[PDB]
């Protein structure tokens, strides 16, 4: 699209949308990590089944 | 403390007295214990602390503490200081995990 302003516009729109997609992915990942932490806290912060 | 010391000194029937010193961390407990022990003025004084017991093995610790209790039954007036019980017995709450044999040995001693 370097020589046609319309093609450049199209490319930039694709870029924006793909960037939004990436952001969404990042968000999901972060949230899930944070949740996995709280569950891993839940399970072991208490007296445990009888010894090995 | 001094009162208790005189009590053990004089009485003929109370031949064994045990004390416990508890409080928040950093309250300065061992200093008090040592000061009482020193100012008592008995022939025989001894100290069991975690600080000595590093790096050695389980059988070795039980042996050592047994020896120390053996040695104190000469000399008809005696004093022993046991520092920081919980770390001698390997406490960590996560399991919780700790060594039961040592605990029993002290409980019987
Ligand atoms: N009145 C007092 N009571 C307690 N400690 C005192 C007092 N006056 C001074 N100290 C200071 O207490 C310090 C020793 O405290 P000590 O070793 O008993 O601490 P601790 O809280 O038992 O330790 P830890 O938490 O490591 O087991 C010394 O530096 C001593 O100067």
């Amino acid at each position: 699209g370097i020589h046609d302003t319309n093609k450049q516009a199209q490319a930039e729109n694709s870029r924006q949308r793909f960037l939004k997609l990436i952001q969404d992915y990042r968000i999901v990942d972060s949230n899930y990590k944070e949740e996995n932490k709280e569950q891993a806290k839940r399970q072991y912060m208490i007296i445990q089944p009888e010894a090995t | 403390g001094a009162r208790y010391v005189r009590q053990v000194r004089e009485s003929d029937k109370s031949r064994l007295v045990s004390l416990l010193i508890h409080g928040p961390a950093g309250s300065g407990k061992t200093a008090l214990a040592a000061e009482i022990a020193l100012k008592s003025g008995f022939p025989f004084i001894r100290l069991i602390s975690p600080n000595e017991l590093s790096g050695m093995s389980e059988s070795a610790k039980i042996a050592y503490i047994d020896n120390t209790f053996r040695d104190a039954y000469k000399s008809p007036l005696n004093i022993l200081v046991i520092d920081s019980l919980e770390t001698l017995v390997d406490w960590v709450p996560i399991g919780p995990r700790f060594s039961n044999n040592i605990l029993q040995m002290l409980k019987v001693a």
